[PDB]
């Protein structure tokens, strides 16, 4: 049924992010406890995902690092904080990561 | 989604539950484990007062069946 | 602990309770308001924050003036200004906010609305994008997180 | 050619009077407003995560002016002063002199962040691609004067953005 | 009568009898910043980035106006391509500008939630005025000459799938307003306007054709390539709000039906002006030949001269007949230029249309006539 | 006992009050395709604490009142009868159990209107004034339709106690027979809380609370979203009463407690969907539209029973 | 006794959120501030509802009427009230009584 796969997919999230606290993390931190594939990470701690079957505008996002330049962003976080070579590919001006 | 409106209704449902369910049991709590006298009329409560006499003790929720008399 | 630890975790939840009910009045004077509008729409939700979309000069916590503030306007302005209750902030959004941007050299403009009101995050575009005035909110939020109202009361 | 908008006028058959006096005492229209804002509520919203998604660009998008350099780390601006000519808002301040080896670059270039309009004319104006708009829209500050920026602040945008724009550039130069 | 000041950019001085308006005194310049004394110290390219910021929502037909305007005097003409990117650019705008004026129209009378929804349809046309000049509203993409980049390969094909679905869009629209018995008592038989004093009182645009007068600049005066596309003019019978809101929503329908043709027939070609005395030559060429070199200098430090003379040239904006009068001395900057904004006489007539009406009829008969005080003060 | 009982209704009266303004901005934005509020707290659960202490800690607005003294009684009395309303309320079992809790109700709303007036007495505004004499003759003229509705469908109930309408019910809904009064009842109950389409207060472009910012602006404000779930209450027991099994009370509640938060959803879905009146329209809304047919019912009502011996019964 | 008790809760309650709401702003301290033509329509809607609700003040006792043994009398007077209410609806509507346009 797909009204049983609906809530299949709410547990497969909980195991995606790798248990009960890594997705209680996301979800206080971007309030999305979404699952997406994993594009790569960058030198500062960034962690880019993708899901091509999200619309538009929300099938690219960043889970930013808890500590960049020495300052504490566990809840302080920036959208300054992407680096430039990132940049062009989470604002979609590329679709080559 | 939609879905995610359904906790803010969940805890509107739960504080509008408790006024009914207090009262309920609160009075089943003080009149014996039955419901509360409804007396509405001058009749009902001549009643009242008198299962407040038979009791023995000054209670009306105090029911004495056949084993006062003789 | 120290006395400095309990009232400065006092300060931690007035800062997280005002910068949370952010509500604002929108001076919208120009263009730029078009952009604000866009800020509440769909995509970007401005309510999601806490920012409710509009809200009354005696209810609000932030003005925003967004637009050509006129020589004929200033003083309408720092009325609204005077009748907010504190605590109140003021965010400049565009170029012509900012400084005059494309009129700055005319006669009947005021060559920035820092002359009239004091402002305390500047936006900068012509006009910004919706996502970076949202940017500019969030980075109010922010400073309102770093008050220390209670620390200096307690060191006074 | 052109067509009536509000010229038809209503059946007086005694169906169709029946037919506005159920709508009228019944509320048949209301109800369908109530349909289509309910439809909306079983409907995915369009909000993306800020600031954790962001909103689609191009390569042509307007943002922070900058200036770069070529391949070598020599400045590209030679001081021509087109883009100060250019500018509507004139918000470009340039001076220049003969440079210790005698080349011909500038002392000054300044650029006021609150008169600028955005508009990308000094880009189009410079014959060395020296000027250039950068993606970068998040530089709100908080103070009026940090939105005054002096060669100093200039250069440091391109050496901290010259990754991303000279590949916009690369996307974008064959259509102007 | 009780008089108020319903101040803040408008001010109305308002006399009250009771509950019915005696007197509507709109107070302007508010939004006053003197743009047509700043255009002369502005040569003719720099002054078109003005013309996006006096109606700031239908900002690519102002540019249109002023680029006609300055052709006419230079005596030259944009290529044909230019010209139909034009009429697509217009059409596109035109629904940024009714769904402005409607759902605010709406939005102040009560109606929330079409605002939300057609504001979703607004952020994706925002997304082609970004993807072919950079910017969001001030594109200052049409230019004398023509514009001034080529469309970027895959815009034709989302222009194509934004048109698909909009039709859907006015019709969950016309679902919340066009048989709302509280809608229509907001609208109908509210600010009737006769047909010879609305042309008395300089009304164009709607204001004209919602009272019955069949005249649309766009067939009767063509520019560009107006004249090869084909579509309908709506008129209104009763001269009310209603009447308008009808017409605003069926030039909807019809900018889908221009755009549907545009996008088949458009040509190939330059997008610009082969006059390297006109529009700049391009940066390939720039660097490669010494004409064009010199051509680039001197178009961006100095201008290009127009001759002497004198134009009153006027589009069918969105508002209504959009124009310029626009002097020239020889020169390389503008000598005079008068911008005839259509809100100008269309809020001059509010006091006429507000007779015998309450004080919340205002509020629609305002919202009727789509005004923005960007052109209305300029 | 008593005592504990009364905090067991008005704190979770309270709180359900302020979990309405959460609902009503994520239904709302979910209506307009957008999310609302989820980020303070997760879904948005933390949102309205941190409104409340925020309000609470805002600079005082109040300016020189003409009767200062009115200022304060305003507020007090607002939220006050709000509460008083709850009282009789059968949830199965009310608690107080009066012979005329229908009468009690009708009478307690009826006086909530000096809250509107002394409030916009003492904001010292003559312009404000006005503002606060539309909304009481607003609130005075629905009042007429609220007591004649409530009397057309007593007349099949047979007495003015609440805790009857659930024995009437007990076959079948009163919505059945009395539909054109539900329809009637359903409207003025928007009017008389003055609630979108009828909420033209909040005509901006087009209130008598302008003069309160802050404190006790939030009180009035939990006094009206404290009555628009009173008065959905009453809806749900006048015309679609639940079944009550002396054995099983809390089943009762179950069944009562959903119809209620069904109903008071539904103005939130109205407030989305239509724009608002007229003052001059929603006075002919009542005048000469609903109290027309108002009276033809009350006499229909009054002479169907007769005529087909089904009067109920007095006790 | 109940009823007293719960009027006093509710009314008490309320005057402590008042007061408390009304002084713990004020421990801030900020800094000082330093800062009709009557109407006869709404006049007769006012008189017209009191009218009205005098009426409906003799309409509340019909559910006890209804169950006396003169039926035939109960139902005469309860239709007579009722009527009289609609003719004086009828009068104000036909003399423009009921009308907003001044
Ligand atoms: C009121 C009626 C009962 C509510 C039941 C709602 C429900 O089960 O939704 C299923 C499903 C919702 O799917 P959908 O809205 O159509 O589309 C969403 C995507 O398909 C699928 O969307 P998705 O892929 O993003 O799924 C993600 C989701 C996985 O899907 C779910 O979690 C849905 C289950 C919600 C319950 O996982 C989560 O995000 C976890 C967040 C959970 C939030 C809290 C929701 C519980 C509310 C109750 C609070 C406590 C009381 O409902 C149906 O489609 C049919 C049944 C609807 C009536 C309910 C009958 C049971
Ligand atoms: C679904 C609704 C559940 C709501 C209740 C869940 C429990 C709330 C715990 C809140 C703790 C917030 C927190 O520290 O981050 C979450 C934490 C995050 O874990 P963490 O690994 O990031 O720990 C580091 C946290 N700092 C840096 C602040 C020390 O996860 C948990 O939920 C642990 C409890
Ligand atoms: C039952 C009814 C009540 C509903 C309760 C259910 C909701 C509880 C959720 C769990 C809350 C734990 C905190 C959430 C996790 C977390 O740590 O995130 C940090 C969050 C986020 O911090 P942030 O604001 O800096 O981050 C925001 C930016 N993003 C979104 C990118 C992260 O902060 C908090 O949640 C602080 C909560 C303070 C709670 C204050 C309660 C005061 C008590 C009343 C006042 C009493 C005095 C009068
Ligand atoms: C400050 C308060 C502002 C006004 C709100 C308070 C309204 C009080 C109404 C209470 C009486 C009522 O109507 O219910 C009768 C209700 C109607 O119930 P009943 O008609 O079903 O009969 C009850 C008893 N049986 C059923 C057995 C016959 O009577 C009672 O429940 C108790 C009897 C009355 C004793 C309590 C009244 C004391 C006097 C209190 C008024 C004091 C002056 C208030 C000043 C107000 C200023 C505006
Ligand atoms: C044997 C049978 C004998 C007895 C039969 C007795 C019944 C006969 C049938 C009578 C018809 C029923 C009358 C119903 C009342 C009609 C009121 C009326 O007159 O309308 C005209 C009025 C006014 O109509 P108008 O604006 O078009 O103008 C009428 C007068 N003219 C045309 C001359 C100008 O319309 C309204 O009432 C609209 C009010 C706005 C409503 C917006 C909210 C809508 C919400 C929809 C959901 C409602 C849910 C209800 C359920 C609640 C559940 C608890
Ligand atoms: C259009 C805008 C306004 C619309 C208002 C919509 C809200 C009004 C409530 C409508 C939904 C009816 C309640 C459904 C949920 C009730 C759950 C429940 O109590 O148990 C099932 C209830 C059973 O509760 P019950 O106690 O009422 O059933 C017994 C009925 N008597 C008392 C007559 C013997 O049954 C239903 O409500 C089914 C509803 C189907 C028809 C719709
Ligand atoms: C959930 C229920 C919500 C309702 C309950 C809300 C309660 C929320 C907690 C209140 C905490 C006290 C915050 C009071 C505001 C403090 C403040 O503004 O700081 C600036 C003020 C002013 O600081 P100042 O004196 O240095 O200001 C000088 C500068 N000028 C001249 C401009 C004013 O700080 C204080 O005065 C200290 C306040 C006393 C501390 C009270 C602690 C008691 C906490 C329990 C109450
Ligand atoms: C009603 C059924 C009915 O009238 O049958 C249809 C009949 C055919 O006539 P038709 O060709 O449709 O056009 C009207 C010609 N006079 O229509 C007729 O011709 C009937 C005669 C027309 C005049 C009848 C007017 C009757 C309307 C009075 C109101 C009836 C409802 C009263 C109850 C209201 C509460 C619901
Ligand atoms: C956080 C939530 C925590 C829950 C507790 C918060 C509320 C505090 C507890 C309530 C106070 C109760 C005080 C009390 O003991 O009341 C006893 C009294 C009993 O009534 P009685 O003795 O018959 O006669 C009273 C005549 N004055 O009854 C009374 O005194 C009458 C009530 C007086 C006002 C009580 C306070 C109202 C505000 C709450
Ligand atoms: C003793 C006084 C009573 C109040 C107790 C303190 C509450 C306010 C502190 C949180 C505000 C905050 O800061 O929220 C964000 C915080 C982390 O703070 P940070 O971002 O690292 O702040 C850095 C330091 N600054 C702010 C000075 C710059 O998230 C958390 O992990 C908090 C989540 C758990 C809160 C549970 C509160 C339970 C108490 C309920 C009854 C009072
Ligand atoms: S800054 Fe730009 S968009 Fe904003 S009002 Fe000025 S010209 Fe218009
Ligand atoms: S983008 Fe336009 S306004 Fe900004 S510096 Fe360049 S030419 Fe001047
Ligand atoms: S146009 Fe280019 S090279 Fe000339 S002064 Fe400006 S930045 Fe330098």
């Amino acid at each position: 049924m797909e009204l049983l796969q609906v809530l299949k997919r709410g547990l497969q999230q909980v195991s995606g992010h790798g248990g009960l606290r890594g997705y209680l993390r996301v979800l206080f931190r971007a309030n999305d406890v979404r699952v997406g594939t994993l594009v790569g990470e960058d030198k500062y701690g960034n962690k880019y995902y993708e899901d091509n079957k999200q619309f538009f505008g929300r099938h690219r996002w960043v889970i930013y690092t808890t500590e960049m330049n020495g300052k504490n962003t566990f809840w302080d976080v920036d959208g300054s904080m992407v680096p430039p070579e990132w940049h062009r590919w989470l604002h979609c001006m590329t679709d080559d990561p | 989604m939609w879905f995610e409106v359904l906790p803010g209704i969940a805890v509107m449902g739960v504080c509008l539950f408790i006024p009914g369910m207090a009262t309920a049991r609160i009075h089943r709590f003080s009149n014996g484990g039955k419901e509360k006298r409804v007396a509405h009329y001058p009749y009902q409560w001549y009643l009242m007062e008198r299962d407040r006499r038979v009791s023995g003790v000054n209670r009306s929720y105090v029911s004495k069946g056949l084993e006062n008399i003789d | 602990s120290r006395g400095e630890y309990v009232v400065a975790k006092l300060d931690d939840l007035i800062n997280w309770a005002r910068r949370s009910s952010l509500w604002p009045m929108t001076f919208g004077l120009a263009c730029c308001a078009v952009e604000m509008m866009h800020m509440a729409a769909p995509r970007y939700d401005m309510d999601r924050f806490g920012v409710v979309f509009r809200a009354s000069p005696r209810q609000s916590d932030v003005m925003i003036v967004a637009g050509t503030l006129t020589n004929k306007m200033a003083p309408a302005l720092r009325k609204v200004y005077d009748q907010m209750p504190e605590p109140r902030y003021v965010v400049s959004m565009g170029s012509c906010a900012n400084g005059g941007g494309y009129y700055h050299y005319s006669y009947s403009v005021v060559r920035g609305c820092d002359r009239i009101v004091p402002v305390d995050i500047y936006v900068p575009g012509c006009p910004p994008t919706a996502e970076a005035l949202l940017y500019g909110i969030l980075q109010l939020q922010k400073k309102i997180k770093r008050e220390k109202r209670l620390r200096i009361w307690y060191r006074r | 050619t052109y067509k009536y908008v509000n010229l038809r006028e209503p059946s007086m058959d005694m169906k169709s009077v029946t037919d506005r006096a159920a709508q009228t005492l019944l509320w048949t229209e209301l109800i369908r407003g109530l349909g289509m804002t309910l439809s909306y509520l079983f409907r995915e919203p369009a909000t993306i995560n800020y600031p954790f998604e962001k909103g689609p660009l191009s390569p042509r998008f307007r943002g922070e002016h900058a200036l770069r350099r070529y391949p070598s780390g020599e400045e590209r601006c030679i001081a021509c002063k087109l883009c100060e000519a250019v500018c509507p808002a004139q918000a470009i301040t340039i001076e220049a002199e003969p440079r210790a080896d005698g080349s011909r670059r500038t002392t000054r270039y300044d650029i006021d962040m609150t008169k600028c309009i955005y508009c990308g004319f000094c880009q189009e104006a410079c014959p060395v691609d020296a000027i250039v708009e950068g993606p970068n829209f998040e530089f709100s500050t908080e103070t009026h004067e940090e939105l005054l920026y002096n060669k100093e602040k200039l250069l440091n945008n391109g050496d901290k953005w010259e990754a991303e724009i000279a590949a916009n550039i690369q996307a974008d130069y064959l259509y102007r | 009568n009780l008089t108020l000041n319903f101040g803040p950019v408008l001010r109305l001085v308002m006399e009250l009898s009771g509950e019915m308006v005696r007197k509507c005194d709109p107070h302007i310049g508010l939004l006053h910043r003197g743009t047509e004394k700043l255009i002369e110290y502005k040569t003719y390219l720099q002054a078109l980035p003005y013309f996006d910021r006096l109606d700031y929502v239908s900002m690519m037909c102002n540019e249109q106006a002023y680029s006609l305007a300055v052709e006419k005097l230079l005596n030259i003409r944009p290529p044909p391509r230019a010209q139909w990117i034009r009429v697509l650019f217009g059409e596109i705008t035109r629904l940024l500008n009714h769904i402005m004026a409607v759902t605010t129209h709406a939005l102040d009378i009560g109606a929330m939630t079409p605002f939300f929804w057609m504001f979703e349809e607004r952020e994706k046309m925002f997304e082609f005025y970004e993807r072919v000049s950079g910017a969001r509203m001030h594109a200052a993409y049409v230019r004398p000459g023509g514009v001034h980049q080529d469309l970027p390969l895959g815009l034709m094909d989302d222009i194509y799938e934004f048109s698909k679905n909009f039709s859907l869009r006015i019709d969950e629209l016309e679902e919340m307003l066009t048989n709302n018995r509280i809608w229509r008592n907001r609208t109908v038989d509210i600010g009737i306007v006769t047909a010879e004093d609305a042309l008395n009182y300089g009304f164009s645009g709607v204001m004209l054709r919602g009272s019955g007068i069949q005249w649309d600049l766009r067939k009767t005066q063509p520019y560009d390539v107006y004249d090869q596309v084909e579509f309908d003019v709506p008129i209104g019978s009763r001269g009310d709000c209603y009447d308008r809101y009808l017409c605003r929503v069926e030039e909807m329908r019809q900018s889908i039906r221009i755009i549907s043709q545009c996008l088949n027939k458009m040509p190939p070609g330059e997008i610009k002006v082969d006059d390297a005395k006109v529009s700049p030559p391009k940066r390939a060429e720039m660097k490669t030949s010494m004409e064009s070199l010199i051509h680039h200098f001197k178009l961006y430090t100095e201008g290009y001269q127009v001759p002497p003379g004198a134009t009153y040239t006027a589009i069918e904006a969105p508002k209504g007949e959009f124009g310029v009068y626009l002097v020239s001395d020889g020169s390389s900057r503008p000598y005079r230029c008068k911008i005839k904004a259509p809100g100008f006489a269309h809020l001059a007539g509010l006091d006429k249309m507000s007779k015998g009406h309450m004080l919340a009829d205002v509020v629609a008969i305002i919202g009727t006539q789509d005004i923005v005080f960007g052109e209305v003060d300029r | 006992m008593f005592m504990i009982n009364i905090l067991m209704l008005i704190i979770p009266i309270l709180l359900a009050v302020a979990f309405l303004t959460l609902v009503e901005r994520k239904v709302l934005g979910y209506m307009q395709l957008r999310k609302g509020p989820n980020v303070v707290g997760p879904y948005g659960l933390l949102q309205p604490i941190a409104d409340a202490i925020k309000l609470f800690i805002k600079e005082p607005l109040r300016p020189a009142t003409s009767s200062a003294s009115m200022f304060i009684l305003a507020p007090i009395m607002a939220l006050g009868l709000a509460l008083t309303m709850w009282i009789p309320l059968p949830m199965p079992y009310p608690l107080i159990n009066m012979n005329l809790g229908v009468l009690f109700m009708l009478a307690m709303s009826s006086l909530a209107v000096y809250s509107i007036l002394w409030s916009g007495w003492a904001s010292n505004s003559k312009y404000a004034l006005i503002g606060a004499l539309r909304a009481v003759a607003q609130t005075i003229s629905y009042e007429v339709t609220l007591a004649i509705i409530l009397l057309s469908v007593l007349l099949m109930s047979g007495s003015f106690t609440l805790s009857t309408l659930i024995t009437t019910q007990e076959q079948m809904w009163l919505i059945l027979p009395a539909w054109p009064l539900a329809m009637m009842w359903f409207i003025s109950t928007l009017a008389e809380t003055n609630r979108a389409p009828f909420d033209l207060t909040e005509g901006e472009s087009e209130g008598f609370n302008v003069e309160y910012a802050a404190g006790p602006f939030a009180l009035f404000f939990m006094a009206e979203y404290a009555n628009i779930i009173m008065m959905n209450i009453f809806t749900a027991i006048l015309f679609l009463g639940t079944s009550h099994n002396p054995h099983m009370p809390e089943l009762y509640t179950i069944n009562f407690t959903i119809k209620s938060l069904l109903l008071t959803m539904s103005f939130l879905w109205i407030r989305a969907s239509y724009p608002r009146f007229r003052y001059d329209q929603l006075m002919h809304l009542l005048w000469k539209n609903f109290l027309p047919l108002t009276l033809a019912l009350c006499m229909w009502h009054v002479s169907l029973p007769i005529l087909t011996s089904g009067i109920p019964p007095q006790t | 006794m109940n009823l007293m008790l719960a009027l006093l809760t509710n009314f008490t309650l309320a005057t402590l959120l008042v007061i408390i709401a009304f002084w713990l702003p004020q421990l801030n301290v900020y800094s000082e501030k330093t800062s009709l033509p009557f109407s006869m329509k709404f006049f007769l809607v006012a008189i017209t509802f009191l009218l009205f609700d005098l009426e409906i003040a003799l309409l509340l006792p019909l559910p006890w009427a209804s169950q006396t043994a003169n039926l035939n009398t109960m139902l005469t007077m309860a239709l007579f009230l009722i009527i009289l209410l609609a003719v004086s609806l009828a009068y104000e509507w036909t003399q423009k009584g009921l009308e907003w346009t001044e």
